This record gives structure tokens, sequence and C-alpha cells, in this order.
């Protein structure tokens, strides 16, 4: 019934302070400017609640004097999501107060929903998650279409569903399959042009100024022209059919049970509980009237805010992200210098898709490689991605042009004069590094960044090649470019703290997100990567069937089961690392300990398989694509023979690489746990219901209990039946 | 503690689901008939000792919906104290039917029961009903919903059925099928519809296709008409069972079951029962049973059943004299078969649901009657009957000539 | 002659029609909450012994489609070996599933069964499930259609209940019903229904109005809605009732039972079974019976079933305790008292279906429990357990306590 958090005396220091600003027209038009004193962002906070609470209450009371209602914002954006640091502290003992608040915040939008006038969202810049559920709830939706302005109920990227009624009314508008598929299920982002295409915004307008006014405009012509059904929304009117039917409509009743097996095959298996409970939110509710249905909604919700996927990724991609973002790795007191013209050495997959990012962002490269024909096939990695982009409407024949020209293809080492940012993405060969520097660090400016991608090489080592070691550093970039989002950052010993912050500035200027990793060998990348393949070839050697093996990587979460992905990395490059790695013990006057993993690769060496590279891995490679699984692996590996529990393969993958950040944590490889989650989400793709592999150990959770003491519990579980790889560190204990 | 015997078991031929005889026929029509059927082979008999009838539905909605047996009971002016109840087993309610009415008598609390199914597929289709289990995400996401047919091909692919191993068993059906026809097998269980002017409506399976050739059978493609053209299933099966890589879909209209329109009467009493009403008992139940598998494959429920009436009888394989297992796809039988080491010349000896068609409520029933018929002509003994039934369900019967 | 025996017997409360807080709760959760108070009680229990579920469920359509007892069976991580039928015998079809679980149970061929009903009426309408009787005109014009509100005060007229009779004992319902609410009868029964994060939806029966007067019954219109108030059915039922030339229209909403959501569970097994388990017996079924009359006035069949359960257990009523008849309407339970002379203080002691509620497919198990825990409260030895069905036919169950 109550508008309100509280109905009995609080402490009146405990007051929240005033967001909404209340105006009322001589035409009697209210409008609410939102303009929360506390931040430059509108956000669902309870010094909100409370004063949408008071406006909302005061509509009614004055509801003679009222026809319609504005809902505006003083923010550069509308209103952009929650209080996460309140809601990830939200236990299981909270859920009866996480179901109340968002009860409440709905009995507000309700009320707002059907006050009998119209109600009109003047959206000035992004309206996201619980800022578009406040838009919904309005009866018309005005847009301004302004640069940077997005619209969308990003809820599920961090483990909740939009629970302000963003789900009930979504669904109630675009119906259970388009609203689950187009808008919730990926928490999607719309720009403004977009979202008025499919419905989410009903008309645009070319400035902020024009919102406002253009609302009460539209107020005065809804009152004329449709007076019976002003202020009502089409759910709330006698024949009211929601798109695509109901549940019990015989159309969609047919097609309604692949609704989760489609979820399933997406999500893999993952035990991802989000976009499970937003499609069982959507369905219950479009069983019954729009307030039972809004009641489902907020217990879903209160399911979520309360588990432990839900903390893992507010963890992640809400306070890890930002911390990055924010310059925590970036060294203090360095100044900026932007960047002119980026050289890049190598015209592979690697350097193509460098180049293209860089030109992308709206830089001048030269691809040069070692002959004109190589550099041009380059350049055509970019033509194919922007040819594919212009059929699909993504970009303009203007822009794309414009791209294209920003990448000069060459094979000439003079064609680098002027470079001041160069990246080498040539073979993984330390005197050939060593020379292809020497040949343009004279040609290219003086104050010019040395920046190497390499994923295995020592870059302290790879710097003794060039005169100004000050100026070399490791950018780490991952194959596909133009897709992966990681840029690890390897400051050698030798490497400035300037020369950090001008990679760290250009990592953001192309759109990624850095990580900065001390010199070592795999540094945290490559290193953690490997224990995840690694554990996976051991399963092969014990006898796993190698299609359980994959199902397991897959059920984990991860983007690439480890068979397909070790192809990928060539069975070669894994050898010669165990060899190099053999080599520094046993010249270092110590003993060598083989992983079982060593094995198999040797294996399927001597068998002629040594990756996709040269045709022939754990898959078989017909016409470029892979072709299954190589009939051939279950005679040589005897498989079928050893059948463990698929949680047990699960685990062993995970902790493998859980294990071993905590390692590059301890050795100081790291430096902070955000770069330890982000990078191993976003570098070698560490499944994101975890928050990241090191997030996975504070935030275990099993059938033997939560948190780091159940981790350890289960390390030592699977030490004791796998080997002593699973034994945690002392930093554990 | 008391026998249960089986007096009449009476069907309708089966009509097809495309352009078929039946579709002008209300279920509960096709009952009635059947009702009507029993009161001219025994005219004398006191109706009111008729206790219970208890109809197999599936799909228990629209022209089946509202206790389709009580509609029955009143419909054919049967007297009003034998009751009516319907349930659903999926697709053992026709032989759940026959079970319960079977330990209602052994109970001693009834003395004669009708039991049996119906079922009009093309006028009430598979899922009409709804259910939690398709439509619900929160179950369906957790149970692992997967339709039969997946199950089918993926027990196909586990225990290395090829399509050609799949079709050769849908051609022994339809030769069975048009063989027993041809002999006259059927003629006295499979009672004609006739329409409110006693004109013909139909009087054979017309599902059968006797002509039917290898290659014919080759030229189908595989299943893609409800549910299974519908993706993700396929990888929510294999997300189970993880160490199958690719399922071989093998499966398709030629091999499976056929949708059609149908209904079965089965009258079960005990000793005294008949001997009052002067009846002959045709057949004795010897034993049920009941149990279960993993619902994903879902269609390998009969091999436990089976295993549990033959213990319960104290009997083994070699103590039956006819299998009687329905033919929902080929698949299951032949892992059924393979499983049990069942002799071929004592396996679906008329025929099956390939052949003839599978109206889901009814099949247990008419599946039954055929091996009551049987045991007759043959001068045999015993004869088991059994059906897989969705969701990892399994009901088994053994009964003995009498 | 294997005993059957009743171990537990538990109940949801009952969530009104109009702003009930179960109206969210899918039929399905209501049953897999009472299978999860089964496992608190008995954690060690080796439910692969529990070989059958079986609910009674009225309209078995939409969330109640698709054999909801095997629903709950896998929603619940029950073994897929347990099985799980859905029946329909309309309003009996809770004792109907109990029944039958014991008797087979007697029969040898089952150990251990689950057995109740579940019926979400505010989210699943009586009537969704059609039928032929109500929607084929050939059938319904024959059997002579009628709801059964008209035949209940259709009773009240022939046997001369005033208006003012069947408000006093929809007052003693409410009344007794207040009573033990209060007394704290009801507190192991009935199990409070929780949402996915433990939150409370429902510990109580909603429906009850433990303020009910003489005079605020007296207020009420008789205002069915529905069938009832479209026209035709009066004549259609004094046609065959000819000797009655007008029907008094006594019930209302106050005195005719309430529409509301809820499920029951029963555990049913032999000595053995329960023995093998480690569970008590509370109760024993003594013998059950089904009958039914006159289809038209409908609600009179209790009179011969409870007449065919004594004679069949060699009892009489003064052998009996408690008598328990589902409070459908006022009339009936007048009529049953005036035939079978039950005294006052033997009837509906704990309040009925008036003041709680009738969730159809589960009321037969709700009202039997009821009675095995008002006998163990009283130490009382024998309790009769009936209800009225739709279409003219009745259930009674005796049951002992152990
Ligand atoms: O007792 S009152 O002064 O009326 C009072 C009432 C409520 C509050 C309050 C509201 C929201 C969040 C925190 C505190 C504070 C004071
Ligand atoms: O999921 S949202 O609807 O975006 C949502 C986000 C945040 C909140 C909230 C958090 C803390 C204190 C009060 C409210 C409530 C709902
Ligand atoms: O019990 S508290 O920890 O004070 C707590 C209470 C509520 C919330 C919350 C509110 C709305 C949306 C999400 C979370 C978070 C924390
Ligand atoms: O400089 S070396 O010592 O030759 C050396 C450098 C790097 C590595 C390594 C690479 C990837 C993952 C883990 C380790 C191993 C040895
Ligand atoms: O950064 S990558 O080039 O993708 C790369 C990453 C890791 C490895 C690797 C390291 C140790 C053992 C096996 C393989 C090899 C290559
Ligand atoms: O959605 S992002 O966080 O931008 C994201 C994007 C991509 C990846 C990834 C993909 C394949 C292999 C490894 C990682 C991980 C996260
Ligand atoms: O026989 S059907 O009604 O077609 C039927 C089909 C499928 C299922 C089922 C399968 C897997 C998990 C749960 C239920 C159950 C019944
Ligand atoms: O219990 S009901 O489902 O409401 C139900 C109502 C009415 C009838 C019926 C009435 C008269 C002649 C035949 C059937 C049967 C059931």
């Amino acid at each position: 019934s109550s508008h309100h958090h509280h109905h009995h005396s609080q402490d009146p220091n405990s007051m929240p302070d005033n967001t909404i600003q209340w105006d009322k027209d001589a035409d009697g038009i209210v409008t609410l400017t939102m303009d929360d004193p506390s931040g430059s962002t509108n956000v669902m906070n309870e010094a909100y609640i409370e004063s949408m609470g008071k406006a909302v209450d005061r509509l009614v009371a004055e509801k003679d004097s009222i026809t319609g209602v504005v809902v505006a914002s003083a923010k550069k954006t509308f209103f952009a999501g929650g209080d996460v640091k309140t809601m990830i502290q939200a236990r299981p003992e909270d859920a009866g107060d996480v179901f109340n608040t968002v009860e409440t915040i709905k009995r507000q939008l309700r009320t707002l929903e059907t006050l009998g006038k119209p109600v009109v969202a003047a959206i000035n810049g992004a309206a996201l998650g619980g800022g578009l559920e406040i838009a919904l709830a309005c009866h018309h939706r005005i847009a301004a279409d302004v640069k940077g302005s997005q619209l969308g109920l990003p809820e599920v990227t961090l483990g909740l569903l939009p629970g302000g009624g963003g789900v009930t009314r979504t669904v109630r508008m675009f119906g259970i399959q388009n609203a689950f598929v187009s808008v919730l299920a990926q928490g999607t982002r719309f720009k403004p042009a977009k979202a008025k295409e499919i419905g989410l915004v009903d008309e645009l307008v070319a400035t902020v100024e024009e919102l406002v006014p253009a609302a009460k405009a539209w107020i005065k012509e809804e009152l004329k022209a449709n007076p019976d059904g002003a202020g009502v929304q089409p759910w709330d009117k006698k024949g009211y059919k929601m798109p695509g039917g109901t549940p019990s409509s015989p159309g969609l009743a047919a097609i309604l049970p692949s609704f989760p097996s489609n979820l399933r095959k997406q999500l893999k298996g993952a035990p991802m509980p989000a976009p499970r409970a937003i499609l069982a939110a959507a369905v219950e509710g479009a069983q019954v009237d729009f307030d039972t249905a809004s009641r489902i909604e907020s217990r879903y919700f209160a399911s979520l805010v309360t588990g432990q996927v839900a903390k893992n990724m507010m963890q992640a991609f809400f306070f890890d992200l930002q911390a990055i973002n924010a310059g925590g790795s970036r060294p203090e007191g360095i100044g900026k210098t932007p960047i002119k013209r980026i050289g890049v050495l190598g015209a592979g997959m690697m350097g193509a898709g460098i180049a293209y990012v860089s030109a992308k962002a709206g830089y001048e490269v030269v691809l040069k490689d070692v002959s004109l024909e190589a550099a041009a096939k380059g350049k055509g990695y970019s033509e194919k991605l922007e040819a594919k982009a212009l059929e699909r409407g993504r970009t303009t024949q203007e822009r794309s042009d414009a791209l294209l020209a920003r990448i000069t293809p060459t094979a000439d080492a003079a064609d680098f004069k002027g470079v001041d940012f160069v990246i080498e993405a040539v073979f993984e060969n330390q005197e050939l590094k060593h020379k292809v520097f020497g040949e343009i660090e004279d040609i290219v400016e003086p104050n010019a960044i040395l920046g190497s991608n390499t994923s295995t090489l020592p870059i302290t080592g790879l710097a003794t090649g060039v005169k100004r070691q000050e100026d070399f550093i490791g950018i780490h970039f991952f194959s596909p470019v133009d897709k992966m989002p990681l840029v690890e950052i390897i400051k050698g010993e030798k490497t400035s703290d300037e020369a950090l912050a001008r990679v760290f500035d250009y990592t953001l200027a192309i759109g990624k997100t850095p990580i900065v990793v001390n010199d070592s060998r795999g540094f945290f990348t490559s290193r953690v990567i490997g224990t995840f393949v690694n554990e996976a070839l051991a399963m092969l050697g014990e006898g796993v069937e190698p299609a359980s093996i994959e199902q397991a990587g897959s059920q984990a979460g991860y983007p690439a089961p480890p068979l397909q992905l070790s192809d990928e990395l060539n069975l070669e490059l894994m050898h010669k690392i165990a060899v190099a790695t053999r080599k520094g013990v046993e010249d270092a006057g110590g003993t060598y300990q083989p992983h079982p993993a060593e094995a198999v690769v040797e294996k399927m060496i001597e068998l002629g398989r040594s990756g996709r590279l040269k045709g022939a891995g754990f898959y078989e490679y017909a016409d470029g694509k892979r072709s299954g699984l190589w009939p051939g692996l279950r005679e040589t590996f005897k498989s079928g023979s050893s059948q463990p529990p698929l949680q047990d393969m699960i685990d062993r993958m995970l902790f493998a690489e859980a294990l071993e950040t905590q390692k590059c944590l301890d050795e100081g490889v790291l430096t902070s746990t955000a770069d330890a989650n982000i990078g191993s989400i976003m570098g070698i793709g560490f499944p994101p219901w975890t928050g990241g592999s090191a997030q996975f150990i504070v935030g275990y959770s099993g059938p033997a209990g939560t948190g780091k003491a159940a981790f350890v519990a289960r390390a030592r579980e699977l030490a004791a039946a796998y080997g002593d790889r699973f034994l945690p560190p002392e930093s554990l204990l | 503690s008391e026998e249960a015997f089986i007096y009449e078991a009476i069907r309708t031929p089966r009509g097809k689901q495309k352009n078929g005889s039946l579709h002008e026929v209300k279920p509960l029509s096709l009952v009635v008939g059947l009702i009507d059927e029993l009161r001219k082979r025994h005219p004398d008999l006191d109706e009111n000792l008729i206790s219970d009838v208890i109809l197999g539905c599936v799909s228990p909605v629209g022209d089946q919906g509202g206790d389709i047996a009580r509609a029955a009971v009143l419909a054919s002016g049967m007297p009003v104290t034998s009751g009516g109840v319907q349930l659903n087993r999926f697709c053992a309610s026709g032989l759940e039917a026959v079970n319960t009415a079977a330990q209602k008598v052994r109970s001693g609390w009834d003395d004669l029961v009708l039991a049996g199914g119906v079922e009009s597929m093309s006028r009430v289709p598979m899922g009409s009903d709804g259910g939690a289990m398709g439509l619900d995400p929160a179950t369906n996401y957790d149970v692992m919903f997967v339709p039969q047919s997946i199950g089918a091909d993926l027990i196909a692919t586990i225990e290395g059925f090829s399509r050609e191993d799949v079709d050769a068993y849908a051609l022994r059906s339809q030769q069975k099928a048009a063989e027993a026809w041809s002999g006259g097998y059927f003629a006295k269980s499979v009672v004609p519809v006739r329409d409110q002017n006693g004109l013909l409506i139909l009087d054979h399976d017309e599902h059968m296709r006797p002509d039917t050739t290898k290659e014919g059978l080759a030229k189908l493609k595989p299943a893609f008409e409800g549910l299974a053209a519908l993706g993700g299933f396929d990888d929510v099966a294999l997300q189970k069972y993880h160490w199958v890589e690719k399922i071989n879909h093998v499966h398709t209209g030629g091999n499976s079951s056929g949708i059609v329109d149908g209904a079965a009467l089965v009258m079960i009493g005990s000793a005294a029962a008949g001997k009052l009403q002067g009846l002959t008992p045709r057949a004795r139940i010897v034993a049920t049973a009941t149990s279960g598998a993993d619902p994903v494959i879902m269609l390998t429920g009969p091999t436990p059943a089976t295993r549990k009436v033959l213990d319960r009888a104290g009997l083994t394989v070699d103590d039956i004299d006819l299998f009687e297992l329905n033919e929902a796809f080929a698949s299951v039988v032949l892992k059924f078969q393979k499983d049990l080491n069942i002799p071929d010349e004592k396996l679906n000896v008329n025929g099956g649901a390939i052949a003839m068609g599978h109206p889901l409520g009814a099949t247990g029933a008419m599946i039954l009657g055929t091996m009551v018929d049987e045991l007759e002509r043959r001068n045999a003994r015993r004869a088991l009957i059994t059906l897989c039934i969705g969701g990892g369900m399994g009901v088994a019967t053994i009964i003995e000539r009498v």
C-alpha cells in the first residue's frame, strides 16, 4: 500500500536527501526532475525511493489540479542503474528486505502508471536498468538523439534481472519471445535510433532542450485526441492481447517448451542462474494479471541478489572493472602523450587485427610485412570486416572508406617514418624480434613506444635488442583482435612508468581493457591458460572420453572447450614451452617435475597431429572448418576406461586456474585481484559467473560449503584424488 | 489374493491422422460403441454388477475432458452406480487402466470392472492439455525436458542401431500386421465403427502400408513434425550424456509409431463375477509391475519393468511364449530385444504401432487384447505386455491363457 | 490379505479465489512443497521403495496438464522409478487416489505409494478442460446435464430444508473450523506455503470467515456465477423430478463450498514397507466402496456408497466414531445426516469446505488426513470419510486408528 520504505519512526538524521524537484505549470502539468545531489548520476537508491514516494503521494493528493506528468532529469544522463554497493551486501536472510524494497519501487511506478493522466519520460541521456524501468512505467517515451545515449535493461550482465518492472512491462509490450530474446536475456544496450525502432522509445528529438516542451506538447494533444485512453497502458485496457500470445495460446504453447532448451543450448549448460530466472519470471508473469506478475518478478529478483553468482558478477563487472578503468594499475603522476601514427610489424591474424582496431579508433596505421603482397592481404582483414559490417548496416560507406584509408600497407622499413607507437606482431623468436626492432628503431621517432605482442618470450630479454630500453614494453593482444577485449601490458625490468601510462592510455583509446603485469615466464594469461589445457590433456591421457572433456569445458562456462582450444594454441608451441621450462630448472641445479599432459602432447606430435595450423589435432579439419573429433583419439588413449564424474572434470579445470592465479598473486606477477579477475575473464575466457579466477576462491560455492574455507576443502579433495598440483598454497591456509 | 481374469478385450480399428475415417467421430462415441458391442455379446449380463469404468486418456481436454469415462457410463445408459474415472500415465494409460482394474479386483473391494482407453489424436492432438514439464521454464530447465523422438535417436546412437536396422524392423512390423489381418486374426476383436444409422465408417487399421519396401523406407527424412523440429533438445540431451558426441537421427515417420484415433475396452473380474454372469475367462492376470529409467533417454523404461514383473511372477524369459512391446520407436524395441535376448519369433508377432498406429491412451489395452487373442489362436500359455512411457516410466503385465 | 496403512497425511493451507495468496503459486509447486515436507519428516526414507505417486486432479489442463503427478516426481527429484499418474473422478479424485493406493498395496504388487490431489482453481478454473457431458449437445441433451448447485437446491426443496436450515449449518461449519484452528488441531498437518526465498506466502485457510453471523448469512443472495446464471437448467431438472413444482434456491456463497487452491499428500504402505523404513502407522484403511445415484439430483451418491462400505467392513453407523462428509452444499450434508441418522456431534466435527474451501482434486485427501488427526487427538477408533461427486457418483472410506 505505502509508497515508502518505513512506516514507523526512524532516526531523523537517517532521513535521505531529496532527489526529485517538483514543478506544476499553469496547465496542471507536473514536471518531475530527478537530480540526486550525491553524485553525477541518478541512481535507484534509498534517496530516490523516499523522494519518489513523496512525489507520488503529492501527485495523488493534488490529482484534481494535475492534468499530466513529465519525468525529466537534470544530469547528463537520464537515470542509470542501481546502488550496487548495497545490493552486493544482501545476505540470504535479507531476502525479505530485498523483496520489500523492489515491491515498494514498483508500487510507486504502478501508481504513476495508473494515475488517469498521461505520463511522459523526457529521456535526455542514458536510461539504463532502473532508469529505463522508470521510463517504461510512463505512457509515452521521448528520447533525445544525442552522442553517448544508451537505453536498455542490462541487469543480467551483473547476475540480476530487471526487478523494477522491466521484465513484466517489456513482456506486456513485446510478448514473451521478443522481450526475452531482444531485450532481457542479454541486457542489450540500444542507441536512441534503434530504441525507437524496436518500440523501447516512441519519439526522437534533436537536442535535449526540445524534450520537456515536446513532452508537454504530447500531453496536450493526447488529452484532446484520446481523452478516454489517456494515461492508460495497453495492458490496462479491456481487450488487451499480448503480442505473440499468452502461454495458453495454441501458437505460443507449441514453441514454448523449446525456450528453456534453446537457453541451455546458448549457455552450454553453464551454471548462470540469471537468464533462467528471467525466462521463468517472463513466462509465469504472462499467465497472471499485471500485479500478480509483478510480485512474481520481485521473488525471482530477490533469489538472484541474495545468491552467490550475482555477487561474483557485481564484484567483477561493476567494482573490479570500474577500478581498472579508473587507472588503478596506471602509474601515478604521468601526463598524456597523444599518438600520431602507429606502426604495426607483421600482417598475420594478430598484426592485421591490431591494425584494424587501431584504425577503427581513428589512428593512422602503417602495416609493414616482409612483402607488399602480405601487407596487402593484411589490410584485406579490415576490408572483410568492414564489408561484413556494411551489409549489416552498422557503419556507413563514408566512415568505412575513411577507416581503410588509415591503413597503409607496405614492405619498406622507411615507411615507418614519423611513427610514435610500434606494435610488433612477428613470429615468436627472440633473435628475430631483436633483428626486426633493430631495423626500425632508427627510422621511427625518438620518443616512440617500442611494443612487442608476445605470448611467451620475456620482455626484459627482448629489450636488449633496442637502444632505448626505457620505452620497450610488452603489449599482448588476443586473437581475434577485433573481438577480444583485453590487452595484457607487460612491464620489463627496464620499462619506465611513462611507457606503462602511454600503452595504458592507448589501450583505453582503442576501446579495450588493460591489465599491468610484471615480466615473468608466461606472464598471467599464457601461464594460467596453460594450466587449463594441460588439465584437460591429462584427463585424455588418464582415459576420459574426449566428448566428456569438451562438455565439461563447455558446462564449466568456458567460451571454448579445451581440446579445441589446444589445436589453436598449437601443440608444438606447448612442447617448446615445456622444453624451455625443463631447461631452466635442470640448469639451475634442480629436477623438473613434468606435467602429465606433456606425454599426451608428445604422443600427438609423434602421430603428426600438432594442431589446426597443420591440419590435424584433436579435431579433424576439413574445408578450413572444424569437423568433429578424430576417431582415432579413443584408441590412442583408451578412452572410456576412466569415467570420473562430470563435476570432478569441471572442478579440475576451474581449480587448476584458480590455484595458478593465486600463485601469480603471491609471486607479484599481478598487483591487484581486479586485474586477476578481469584478466582471466576478458583475456583467457574464465567463466563470467565466477567473477574471475581470484573471485572464484573467495566466492566458491559447492555442496560442502561456501568461501575460501570450502575452496580449500575441495582443492584438498581434488588433490587426494588426482595429484598434488591441486594442493592449496600457504596464502590460502 | 483374489485372482483377476480377462473376460472380453475388444478395440476399434485405428483411423489415421490425415484424412482419417475416424476424424468425424467424437472420442466419446468410440467408447460407447465398444460398450454396445459388449452388450451385444452378453445381452443378459446384469450391468449393476459393474462397479467401475477406468479409461486411460493422455489428453483429457476438449472432447476428451470432463472425465470421459463417466461420460461413457451416462451416455451409454449404463447403471449410474458404475462410476467412471479417467487416468493419465502417458503411453501406458491403457495398460495402467487394466492393471488398476486388476489390482482393484485383487483387493476384494471390486467385482467386475471395465478398463481401457480412448485417444482421438486427429481431434485432440498430443500436447493440447499443456503441462508444467514443458511450459514452465523453471521445471523444464531443471528436469532437462526432451521429446520422445530424441531419446529414441539417442538409444540408436548408443546401442549402435543404424538407419537400416530400424527400417528393417519397421518393414517387419508392416509385414506381420498385414499377415495378421489377412489370416483373420483380428476378425472378432476389431469392432467396426458405425454411425447413428448403422452405416460403416471404418473396419480396418487404415494406417497400415502393407506394400512397404526397404527402398521406400530409405527415402524417408528424419522426424521434424513437432517439438523435434525446434532447436535445443539435441544439445540438452548431450549435456546429460556427455560421453556421446553426436546423435544419429535415424527415426522417421516410417519406423515410428503412427498418430491415430482409437479406443479399447477390457472386462476384468473375479471368478465369482464371471460365474454369476455366465462369462468364460479368456486369460488371467498373473502379475503387473512398474519401474523406470532416466527421463532424457526416457524410452528405456520397459527393461526394468519386465524384469520386475518376471521376478514377481517367479518366471524367466524362457517361460514367456509371446512378448508384446509397443512400437513407439524401432530403436526402443531393438534395445528391449537385445537386452533380454528375446527371440525374434516371439516379439510383436502380429505387428505393432509402426504399422497400425499408437492411439496414446488406448494403446496398452489394444496390445493386451491382441495377446489374449493370439495366445488362444496359438494355444500358447503365457504372454508379457509392456510399454515404454514419457518421462522415463514403464509398465509391464503377464497374462496366462485360461 | 495385505493390510494398508496411513503413515503420513499432510495438506497445504487453502488460498481463496479472489485476491488469494496462492494465485501466484503454480499447482506443481504446491505438491513439491508437500513432498519436501515428507522428506523433512523422514530424511532417511528410501524413496526407491516408493513405487507410485497418484494425484487426483479434476481440471488437468494448463498448469495441471501433462500428468502433474509425474511432474511432481521429476521436479522434486524423486527417483524416476516412482512413477506418477493423474486421475479424475470429479470431487472424489483425492479420495479415489487414496483408495486406489490402498487397493494397490492390498494386491501385493505395490509396497509404498504416495497419494493425494492438487487443484489451483484460481489459476485453472473449473470447466477449463471442456468435456462432452457439458459441451457436446447430443450427449448433454440426453444425460440431462445440470450444474451441481441446482441439484443441491433441488435436494433442499424435496427434503424440506429451508434457507435458515442450510444457513444454520454454514454457521456451524465456520464455528467448528475456527475452534479447530484456535485449538491447534491443524498445527502439524497444514504445511505453510513459502516462496523460493523461504518467505511466507500462506499459513492458514484464507476462505474462513470466523465472524460469520446468522444475520449476515441471511443477507446473501443466491448468486452463483457461471452455468447456474444461464437459463434452462431449472426446467431441465424439473422435467425429471416432475412431482416438484418449483425449485427453492436456498444456496449462496455462504452455505456452499469455497473455491480455493490447495494440495494434499498421503503416504500409504504395507506393514512390511513401513517397518522396513522406520515408519509408524497412524491409521488402517478398513474398507473402500463406490456407488452412485441419479446424476440430475447428482449429490446423493454418498448414501449408497456409505451404506456399501459399512456392509463391506461388517459395521454399522453405531460402530463409527467420526463422519466426515465434504461440505459441497449445506443441503447435501443435511440430507446425508437425515438419511443415516448421523448424530450431530460426530459429523464434520472440525468444520468443512463451507468454511475452509473445496479444492476439487485435493479435497478427498484433505478431509482424509483431517480425520486421521482427529481420531488420534480424541483417541477414537473409527472414522468414515465420503464425498459426493458430479454426475451422480459416490466414494466412501473407513479408517481405523492404530
Ligand atoms: O521518523 S521519521 O523522522 O519520520 C523518519 C522516517 C523515515 C526515515 C528513513 C527513510 C528512509 C531511509 C532511512 C530513513 C527517517 C526518519
Ligand atoms: O534491478 S533494479 O531494478 O535495477 C534495482 C537496482 C537497485 C535497487 C536498490 C538497491 C539498493 C537500495 C535500494 C534499491 C533496486 C532495484
Ligand atoms: O539488508 S540490507 O543488507 O540492508 C539490504 C537490503 C536490501 C537490498 C537491496 C534492495 C533492492 C535491490 C537489491 C538489494 C540490499 C541490502
Ligand atoms: O624464458 S624461458 O625460461 O624460456 C620461459 C618463458 C616462458 C614460459 C612459459 C610460457 C607460457 C606459459 C608458461 C610458461 C616458459 C619458459
Ligand atoms: O597466448 S597464446 O599464444 O594463446 C598461448 C598461451 C599459452 C600457451 C601455453 C603455455 C603453457 C603450456 C601450454 C600452452 C601457449 C600459447
Ligand atoms: O563480454 S566481454 O567481457 O567483453 C568478453 C568478451 C570476450 C571474451 C572471450 C572470448 C573468447 C575467449 C576468451 C575470452 C570474454 C569476455
Ligand atoms: O509422452 S509425452 O507426453 O510425449 C512426454 C514427453 C516428454 C516427457 C519428458 C521428457 C523429459 C523430461 C521430462 C518429461 C514426458 C512425457
Ligand atoms: O463435478 S462437476 O465437474 O462440476 C460436474 C457437474 C455436472 C455433471 C453432470 C450433471 C448432470 C448429468 C451429467 C453430468 C458432472 C460433473
